[PDB]
């Protein structure tokens, strides 16, 4: 269940997950 | 399909075809590391998760790291902390486009911001060094921190017995 999303900020947690792979 | 009494997180976002819930991975990641601190104790070497497909949630709500003091090895507890941390941010994030992102509440994003290594108790919390650290952050979760063990059994229960169902019936 995801619901409620936000557009993906440039320094969020997203962010820097993703750099990690 | 056949029944059986555990899946992988991936088999379960596969067959959801949607994201784990917030009450979903608090409760995945204090039960796998409640398995982690165990098996150190006994001696079982450390190794890092690597995908979704090695963490394995059975029906009676355990969750553990497939295989491949000792306080330093080969392995240390907080990359193994780090790679739990980036795999449940993964679920929580399955499917979603890449110029989307997930609103989490403010103590899950705290809780993996932390496991993770990736930040940059309001402001910041102190930095996890153990398995028991990170179980003590997800039973601060609940209004009352001595529900926890029971607690993340029966949420890890519900979503055995849930994706279970699809996993034997599903075409």
């Amino acid at each position: 269940s995801l619901y409620k999303i936000k557009p993906r900020h440039d320094s969020g947690i997203k962010a820097k997950i993703s750099m990690k792979t | 399909g056949s029944s059986r009494d555990a899946l992988s997180l991936e088999e379960i976002l596969r067959l959801y075809n949607q994201p784990i819930n917030e009450e979903q991975a608090w409760a995945v990641c204090y039960q796998c590391c409640g398995s982690l601190r165990a098996a150190a104790r006994r001696r079982q070497p450390r190794h890092r998760v690597r995908s979704a497909a090695q963490i394995r949630v059975w029906r009676d709500g355990a969750v553990t790291l497939a295989p491949a003091k000792l306080g330093y090895s080969q392995c240390m507890e907080t990359e193994v902390i780090e790679s739990l941390g980036i795999i449940i941010y993964k679920a929580l994030d399955y499917g979603l486009k890449e110029n989307e992102e997930r609103e989490l509440s403010p103590p899950l994003e705290q809780l993996i911001d932390h496991m993770a290594n990736t930040v940059e108790e309001k402001r910041k919390i102190s930095a996890i060094r153990s398995y028991r650290d990170v179980m003590k952050l997800c039973a601060a979760h609940l209004p009352t921190e001595s529900d926890a063990p029971n607690h993340y059994q029966a949420v890890c229960r519900a979503l055995f017995a849930e994706t279970m169902e699809l996993h034997t019936f599903l075409t």
